[PDB]
This record gives structure tokens, C-alpha cells and sequence, in this order.
């Protein structure tokens, strides 16, 4: 019964956390590392191999 | 300047004594080669990949 009388307010409040994660995910350079440091460990060890 | 070379310790570009023109150096084309084939029970025909 809660969700039916404030979906105007999760309905914004979602589109707001949306717009946020949007935003935060551009703003930060370093929320990529995981990604980014498996594809440099892949380049360094076929770097050092040749 | 006799010749370049690249990240890869690797020669890349090679200047000829006898022009001032520089030639640039790609090794030939190599590469792994497949085959292609369904089960010897069913057929015999095969495709290559490269």
C-alpha cells in the first residue's frame, strides 16, 4: 500500500537517481578500472613478450 | 638517420643508401589457417578459414 500512494515521488525520485548515475559516471575518470586494467595487463604481457 | 623502428623493438622503416627516399618495411602476410568440416560420418567436404 505504500508504493500507490508516493508514485509521483519514486517516479522522480528515480529519474533523478538516473540522471545522477548519468552524470557521475562521465564526471569520474577513475570508475573504469577493472576494465581498463585487464585490457592493459593483456597489452603489457604481449608487449613483453615481443 | 639510418632507420626507425617502433614500440615493439622491431625495424619498421629502412632509408636506402642510394636515395634519400625512405622506404617503409611490413613483414609479409601471415597468419593462422582452420579447417572447416562436419563429422566423416556425415560428409567429407571441408572449408578452409585463414
Amino acid at each position: 500500500n505504500v508504493l500507490y500512494e508516493n508514485q509521483k515521488l519514486i517516479a522522480n525520485q528515480f529519474n533523478s537517481a538516473i540522471g545522477k548515475i548519468q552524470d557521475s559516471l562521465s564526471s569520474t575518470p577513475s570508475a573504469l578500472g577493472k576494465l581498463q586494467d585487464v585490457v592493459n595487463h593483456n597489452a603489457q604481457a604481449l608487449n613483453t613478450l615481443v | 638517420q639510418q632507420f626507425g623502428r617502433d614500440i615493439a623493438d622491431t625495424t619498421d622503416a629502412v632509408r636506402d643508401p642510394q636515395t634519400l627516399e625512405i622506404l617503409d618495411i611490413t613483414p609479409c602476410s601471415f597468419g593462422g589457417v582452420s579447417v572447416i568440416t562436419p563429422g566423416t560420418n556425415t560428409s567429407n567436404q571441408v572449408a578452409v578459414l585463414y
